[PDB]
Formats: C-alpha cells, sequence, structure tokens
C-alpha cells in the first residue's frame, strides 16, 4: 500500500478502478470514489461538532446503470446496507 | 532513573511516547515507529492496558521487577542508554520528585504561566512577571503551583510533538551548504514560539532527531518563526550535537557558536531592521521583508 | 463619420450644436481620462498610408521606484508593437475579438526572465546603503497606500 | 421551558406567498410560544465573505488558537461557570416590578395589539401570528429574566425597553410581514389604481425636482382619486430605486430615476 500510494496519478487510477465494466460516466465514478474514501469529523473544543461524510445522489434518464453502480458500491464497502422505494418504512430506517 | 520524560507524573507509555532519545533511536512520529513501541512493550511482558495507568496506581509487582525487565529488553532496540542515576528528594507523606522533573516544571512556569514597540513590551513584560511564578515553586509551602507547572510541562511537550511531526513530514527543512534553514510561516499555534525558551525547545526536538539519523554531518541550524501581529521573524542559530552515546575519542571543548560574529558582522555592513538585543547572542529580531536578503547574505558571510 | 454628423446636426433637438473629430484611433487602451496608450491619426489622407503616432499617458508609472518607471514604459511598448502586430495578422488572414487573441505569446518568455533577473538583482542590492538612492517610494498627493516590495 | 425548531412548507419561506399559506401551525400552539423568530437568507455578498472566513477558521484549526484567550482574558465563560451562574441566580433571585414599568408596558400592549387590527381590516383576513394577552405576560416574563442576571431585586424601566426590543425583534417582525402584493380581493381595485397613480406621478413629476406629501395629497384628492393606502404605495416605488426617494425628516418626495 505504501509502495503503490507515492506513485504520481494514484487518484487517476482509483477513479478507472470503479465500476471498471461500465464504460464512461466518470463524473459518477468521481463521487463514488470520493463517497467511499469520506472526509474527516471534527469537534471544536468539545461543544461544537462537525459531520465529516459525503452524500451522493444520481438523477438520470432510465437505462443508464444507475443500479449496477449502487451494487458494485455495496460489494466494495465494508459495512452496507441495502433498500428500495416502497419495501422501507419509517422505523426500518430507523430505531423501533 | 531514566531518560524518560515525567515518569512519576504520567503513565509508562507517555514517558517511552514522548521522550527525545527514544523518538530519535525509533522514529515515533509516523506508523512503524509506534507499531516497534508496541512490539517493544509486548515482548517486555508488560500488557498495553497496564502500561497506560498512572504511576501511583500502577501494579505492584511490574513497577518492583521494573529494572530487570529494562535491563534485559533495551539492548535489542538500541535504547539501552536511557538507564542512569540521579537524585530524588522526598519529604514526609507527600510524594517523590526527581531533580529533572522538578527542572521541567520550572521551565514549563517560565514559557507560560500568569504601533509594536509596545507590543513587544508587553511580551517583555510578562516575560518579566513569570519569573516570580517560578521563583515561588522553589518554597515548600507552595506545592500546587509545582503541580500546574507540571500540568503546563506536559501541555508544552506534547504541542512540540505536534509541530516537529508536521514539520518532519512535509520536508520543510531546507539543506543548504553552509547550514540547514527552516521557517515556519503558516500553521496553528505560532503564538508559542515567541518566547525563546519555546523554539529551543523544538530546537533540540528537532537537533537531537538529526544527530541519530545515519546522516554524518554537522552543520549548524537556522530556526526562524513570525509573529502575525508584530510582523516580525524571531530567528535563532542552533549548534549540532555529537550523538548522546557517542564515544569520548571526539570529546572535547563542543561545538562553538559563530553566530553571533556573523549576525554582527552582517548588520553592521548593511542598514537592515535587526534587532540584537537578547542577552543570547543567537537570537534576534528581524522585520518580515528584510529576512530573505538578509539570509541570502548570510550564505556568504561564512564562518559556519 | 460624415453621415453620423449629418445624422445628429439633423434632429431639431442638436440643430445648434458644434461637432468636431479631433483624432481617429486605431488601437485604444483605455483605462481613465489620465490613463491611457494607443495609436492614433489627426486627420485620414488620400493614395498615402496613414501616418500614426503612438501616444502614452500613464499617470500610474509615478507612484513606482525610479529603476522600474523606465521598465514600464519600455515593457509596454512592446505590448502596444505586439498588439499591433497580431491585429494586422487578424486582418491579413480573412464573442471574443479575435483581432487580439494569442498577442502575449509573442513577449512572454522575454518578460518572465527580466522579471527573474531582476528580482535577483532586487534581493542583492535592496540593503546595499549605496544603492540607496534606487528603490525609493515616492510622495505624492492623493497617495494612500503603504508598500512593501518594489518589484510586485 | 420549551426551544423548537422547524421549517415552513416548500422549505423555502417564499415570500412570494401569503403567510397563511406558508406556516401550518394553528393559532392555539402558536399563542403558546414568547417569541417566534422566522429566519432568512439575503444573500449579501459581504456576509457572505464574512461567514466564508469565519467557517474557514473553524475547520483549519485557528478557532482554538483563539477562542481560549478570550475565554481568559474578560470576554467569556466556561460552560460550567455559566451553569453555576444559571443556577445561582436561578435559585437566589425572583424580581417585581415597579409602577412604572407597568405603566410603559400597558401602551406598548395597546399599541401592539391597535396595530394588528388595522393590518387584519387591510388585509382583510386574520393574522395567522396572535397577539394576546399571553404576548403581555410574556413581555412581563422577559423583563424580569433581564432583572435577573444582575440580582436585582427590582424590574426598572431600562429592563422594559430591551424587553419591548427584543419583543418587536422576535413576534411584532414575523406578525409585519408587509406582503407588496397578493392579488386578492383587498386593494382589488388598487391592483389598476397603483399604476394609475404611478402614470400620474411620473408624467407630473421629471427626472428632477421635488414635491410634497401635503400637496400630493391635496391636488391628487380633490378630484376624489383617494384610497387611503397610498402610504405604501409611494414606498413600493422607493422599491424601484428610481421612482421616489424621501429626504427632509420624510417632509420631501425626491424623483430620481426612471
Ligand atoms: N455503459 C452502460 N450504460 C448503461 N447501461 C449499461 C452500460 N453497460 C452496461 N449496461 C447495462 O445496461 C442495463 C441497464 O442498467 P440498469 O438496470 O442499472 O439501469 P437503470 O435504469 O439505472 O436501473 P434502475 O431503474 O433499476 O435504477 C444493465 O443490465 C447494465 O448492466
Amino acid at each position: 500500500f505504501r509502495k503503490i500510494s507515492r506513485d504520481r496519478g494514484i487518484i487517476d487510477k482509483i477513479i478507472s478502478s470503479m465500476a471498471p465494466s461500465i464504460y464512461g460516466h466518470r463524473d459518477i465514478k468521481t463521487a463514488v470514489a470520493c463517497s467511499l474514501f469520506g472526509g474527516v469529523p471534527k469537534n471544536v473544543n468539545g461543544k461544537h461538532s462537525i459531520r465529516g461524510d459525503i452524500n451522493v445522489l444520481l438523477l438520470g434518464d432510465p437505462g443508464t446503470a444507475k443500479s449496477q453502480i449502487l451494487k458494485y458500491v455495496e460489494k466494495t464497502a465494508h459495512r452496507a446496507v441495502f433498500a428500495t422505494g416502497q419495501g422501507a418504512s419509517a422505523v426500518g430506517l430507523t430505531a423501533s | 532513573d531514566y531518560y524518560l520524560f515525567l515518569l512519576r507524573h504520567s503513565s509508562l507509555y507517555d514517558s517511552f511516547y514522548y521522550s527525545n532519545y527514544v523518538n530519535a533511536k525509533l522514529s515515533l512520529w509516523n506508523e512503524n515507529g509506534k507499531k516497534r513501541l508496541h512490539k517493544m512493550f509486548a515482548r517486555m511482558g508488560i500488557p498495553l492496558s497496564t502500561a497506560q495507568e498512572t504511576w501511583l496506581y500502577m501494579d505492584h509487582s511490574i513497577k518492583r521487577e521494573l529494572g530487570i525487565i529494562f535491563d534485559k529488553n533495551l539492548d535489542r532496540y538500541g535504547l539501552q542508554d536511557i538507564i542512569r542515576d540521579g537524585f530524588v528528594r522526598t519529604l514526609g507523606y507527600r510524594g517523590s520528585i526527581s531533580a529533572s522533573e522538578f527542572v521541567e516544571a520550572l521551565t514549563a512556569l517560565l514559557e507560560v504561566g500568569n504601533n509594536s514597540a509596545q507590543k513587544l513590551t508587553n511580551l517583555r513584560k510578562r516575560w518579566v512577571s513569570n519569573f516570580w511564578l517560578s521563583w515561588d515553586a522553589l518554597d515548600d509551602r507552595k506545592v500546587e503551583l509545582l503541580n500546574r507547572g507540571i500540568q503546563l510541562a506536559q501541555d508544552l511537550q506534547r504541542a512540540i510533538f505536534n509541530t516537529g511531526v508536521a514539520i518532519l513530514e512535509k520536508k520543510l527543512i531546507k539543506h543548504l551548504r553552509i547550514y540547514r534553514l527552516c521557517v515556519l510561516q503558516d500553521g496553528p499555534d505560532l503564538d508559542l514560539y515567541r518566547n525563546p525558551l519555546t523554539l529551543l525547545r523544538l530546537g533540540n526536538w528537532l537537533i537531537e532527531c538529526c544527530a541519530e539519523s545515519e546522516d554524518k554531518q554537522l552543520l549548524p541550524m537556522v530556526l526562524a518563526s513570525i509573529d502575525e501581529n508584530t510582523d516580525t521573524y524571531l530567528v535563532a542559530g542552533l549548534t549540532p550535537r555529537y550523538p548522546r552515546g557517542l564515544d569520548t575519542i571526539h570529546t572535547k571543548k563542543p561545538i562553538l557558536n559563530n553566530f553571533s560574529m556573523a549576525f554582527q558582522q552582517i548588520t553592521a555592513e548593511t542598514d537592515a531592521k535587526v534587532r540584537i538585543d537578547n542577552f543570547e547572542s543567537s537570537i534576534i529580531e528581524i522585520r518580515r521583508e528584510d529576512l530573505s536578503p538578509f539570509l541570502e547574505k548570510l550564505t556568504l558571510s561564512g564562518l559556519l | 463619420s460624415q453621415y453620423m454628423m449629418k445624422a445628429v446636426r439633423t434632429n431639431p433637438m442638436f440643430s445648434y450644436l458644434d461637432l468636431n473629430i479631433k483624432r481617429y484611433w486605431d488601437l485604444l487602451i483605455w483605462m481613465d481620462k489620465f490613463n491611457f496608450s494607443g495609436l492614433a491619426c489627426i486627420e485620414i489622407e488620400e493614395k498615402e498610408n496613414q501616418d500614426y503616432t503612438a501616444v502614452s499617458q500613464w499617470q500610474l508609472k509615478k507612484f513606482l521606484s525610479p529603476i522600474y518607471q523606465p521598465e514600464f514604459e519600455d515593457w509596454m511598448m512592446i505590448i502596444l508593437d505586439s498588439m499591433l502586430k497580431t491585429k494586422q495578422s487578424y486582418l491579413k488572414l480573412n464573442s471574443v475579438e479575435n483581432s487580439l487573441n494569442g498577442f502575449s505569446h509573442l513577449f512572454s518568455k522575454p518578460l518572465m526572465k527580466r522579471v527573474k533577473k531582476l528580482f535577483k538583482n532586487q534581493q542583492e542590492f535592496i540593503l546595499d546603503p549605496q544603492y540607496e538612492a534606487d528603490y525609493v517610494i515616492p510622495v505624492l498627493p492623493g497617495s494612500h497606500l503603504n508598500v512593501k516590495n518594489p518589484l510586485l | 421551558s420549551v426551544l423548537a425548531a422547524a421549517n415552513p412548507i416548500y422549505g423555502r419561506y417564499d415570500d412570494l406567498k401569503s403567510p397563511g399559506d406558508n406556516i401550518d401551525f394553528q393559532t392555539t400552539i402558536l399563542s403558546r410560544f414568547d417569541m417566534i423568530f422566522i429566519v432568512k437568507d439575503d444573500h449579501n455578498e459581504e456576509r457572505d465573505i464574512s461567514i466564508a472566513n469565519h467557517v474557514i477558521n473553524i475547520h483549519t484549526g485557528n478557532a482554538n488558537a483563539m477562542q481560549n484567550q478570550q475565554e481568559e482574558n474578560g470576554s467569556e465563560i466556561s460552560i460550567e461557570k455559566m451553569k453555576r451562574y444559571i443556577t445561582y441566580c436561578r435559585l437566589k433571585c425572583a424580581p417585581r416590578l415597579s409602577p412604572q414599568a407597568a405603566e410603559k408596558l400597558s401602551s406598548n400592549f395597546v399599541t401592539i395589539r391597535k396595530q394588528l387590527l388595522i393590518n387584519e381590516l387591510e388585509s382583510t383576513e386574520r393574522s395567522s401570528i396572535p397577539i394576546t394577552i399571553r404576548q403581555l405576560e410574556a413581555i412581563i416574563r422577559i423583563t424580569e429574566s433581564l432583572a435577573k442576571l444582575e440580582l436585582s431585586p427590582i424590574a426598572q424601566e431600562r429592563h422594559v425597553d430591551e424587553a419591548i426590543r427584543l419583543f418587536q425583534a422576535s413576534t411584532m417582525d414575523a406578525a409585519s410581514q408587509d406582503p407588496i402584493g397578493g392579488l386578492n380581493q383587498a386593494s382589488g381595485t388598487s391592483l389598476s389604481e397603483i399604476r394609475r397613480f404611478e402614470q400620474e406621478l411620473k408624467r407630473r413629476l421629471p427626472i428632477g425636482w421635488s414635491t410634497s406629501y401635503q400637496t400630493l395629497r391635496r391636488e391628487f384628492v380633490d378630484t376624489h382619486r383617494f384610497s387611503q393606502l397610498a402610504l405604501d404605495k409611494a414606498l413600493y416605488a422607493l422599491e424601484k430605486h428610481e421612482t421616489i426617494q424621501l429626504r427632509h425628516q420624510g417632509q420631501n418626495i425626491y424623483r430620481s430615476g426612471v
């Protein structure tokens, strides 16, 4: 890891390695990579908390491989949960 | 006793972590040094949970056999030089204090406690005021001030370590032919380095880190720090040091500090807006605009 | 020009106004009335290539150090020449006024080297008391800025 | 005590629509809140730059390196010290009003309750934010709370003025949304009379020179064109930044632009 981390253009290869079999849509891949790696949460003097995670939205025409990208993100992530449409409730995405 | 930072008032892990010699010998600023320290603590037989407890509440059996554990294991990692003898003073049912911890508490009390000419005057007045705070701590009646000094020393060493890792990771040290330059222009808590003692602390950290480096050189170092309020750099010259455990064949009158004569020579010849008024002749205050040309002249000055 | 003058005079609103054309401009750089430069001709003639005079009135130069005031004028005289050359090339060839795209390519490389050399000389001589005559920021009526680095 | 936060319908306040179409809380629940704050964004450049710098200082670590100093010197106190001060004040003091404070509060209640009548009669619809006796008791409570800070045993006019100003900033501002135009039955004739009066005023008065409200009333009303709602028409014309300016203690009406 530390050997390959100092190569120039590691970010480009990481982006190119996201969902390789899907063609194009490089901005979606960049957003997915940024969400996967994530930011850094912060706490200022123990009274002001700042979130450190990135949320992504995909609004597009039918037949553009959005669901396959979601499945790839599910597979790659360490902890992943999947839900769809009317199959989820108020307390099914929350505590009951 | 041992070359450990505040052993009797903090944990064992903290003493090994914030030590100049251990950091120089193991490079704790990155991940490899921390992993090596964890491996050492695992080998020695002390659980990682026990090594993080307070010294008073540490397990009695481990404390009793600390000497044998040090003697038989420290040789593998090159830390056999941390064992020494010192002086410990005890007064009644109070607790033991070593000379080293006392001097660090006094230095911490000196450092922190309690239109630009007035700004500098107020700082110098506060520095004068801290003298009586350090003076009071030498009396046996005032022990709360000594405890406050110990806490201040812990915080100050943490800040020095935090700045040093940033300096070392970004390669801010520039290796010129005659000397090595380090100028701190951006970052947090640059208001702690307006005091000469804190800059000497950071310089002692860096020199200790460089002495144990495999690179063999004895070049003097220059450390510069900005103050936004005064718009002045405080610049200090630091002499190189031989490794602590090196033989006595090189031992002599130590390396001589030649920054005073060079600074006077440059100041006399040019109308630079520099202030050489401290008792230590190796510490000067130079205006922001003059820093980049002045140093160039120093490059051709010589004697360094 | 004659058609515009006749049209303006024809209007009853401006029947009694006196209008006279003083100069014709080929290339004009305008910031305000006290800062301008360019190429102008007093009056156009027939069958002779029009004579053009180059004017440059820059009050902005007065607030510079004495060593850099000649450089300001010298580099403006190169900017104007390059712009004229590229405008002539664009005219000959045939959102953006393509007459003046790419004029900076001709004088960029010399300017970088000149700036580097001037910076080196400034670093060498700024603290020399003998050269204290140079690097002096003038005091003028209406000057307010308090600034440190002359080449900047 | 209850501290509540909520968003309006459609997300943003949508100042184009009526207040009654923006707040879904009924009058029953809105009468139990002493202070109501309606929060909006103004999108000013200077404020945006100031907020951006303030937020970036928080993230880059420059926040703490400042804050401790002020907390040290004289301007801020820690959370625990303020907690102890709050409990000491609440368990030690309970102020009382003065005879002059009651007199100053009664007149303010009468004024703020009169204004609502004119607003409701003009807009010919009931107000969404109500003003009741609870709104008088709220101002009394705020006055006594202000007195509590200084451990004073009596509340005086100094505290009454600040309590009144806070109430004006909080609830009277929310009540007085002042719709520029709703295209409702109220001011129905004004839908054309506004343009009529604007044209009559812009043909009478060229881009220079000024007039007076006295004359613009007497002469334009001798022809029986008065509507009793022309007070805000001048301000609406002023909002165009060209039609009208008011100068000289509001007496002088100046034509400034197209
Ligand atoms: N470059 C591509 N762009 C779009 N679809 C692609 C591409 N390459 C392959 N496909 C295939 O096209 C099909 C359409 O993809 P998919 O079912 O994810 O579409 P969708 O409209 O985004 O789906 P949904 O409505 O479930 O979110 C899939 O079988 C996918 O594997």
